């Protein structure tokens, strides 16, 4: 039988988000002259200049 | 930022016997390395100072 009082629910959820799949769009990414490149040891990659 | 295989270059040109367009890069920066290890004459030495 359909019971209003065992089918009454009140349901919860946040009112409005905004959902992102692309993460690194977010970040502004440049880089150096590849003139002054440096590699691990803080030398240029190619010092034969 | 410099690159010294221009100054190589005009180097073997005014030597005026070798063809440059047979001489690669590796060759006239060995010339460079060599050339660095020479004291500079005291006449564009002193005006250099």
């Amino acid at each position: 039988q359909f019971d209003f009082r065992a089918s009454m629910h009140m349901l919860t959820s946040n009112l409005t988000f905004t959902v992102y799949s692309d993460l690194l769009a977010f970040v502004s990414a440049d880089t150096v002259e590849p003139i002054n490149a440096v590699a691990f040891d803080n030398m240029r990659i190619m010092n034969e200049l | 930022q410099k690159k010294m295989k221009s100054i190589v270059e005009d180097f073997l040109k005014r030597l005026q016997i070798f063809d440059i367009s047979r001489v690669p890069d590796d060759q006239m920066y060995r010339l460079r390395d060599r050339l660095r290890l020479l004291p500079v004459e005291i006449r564009r030495l002193d005006i250099f100072n």
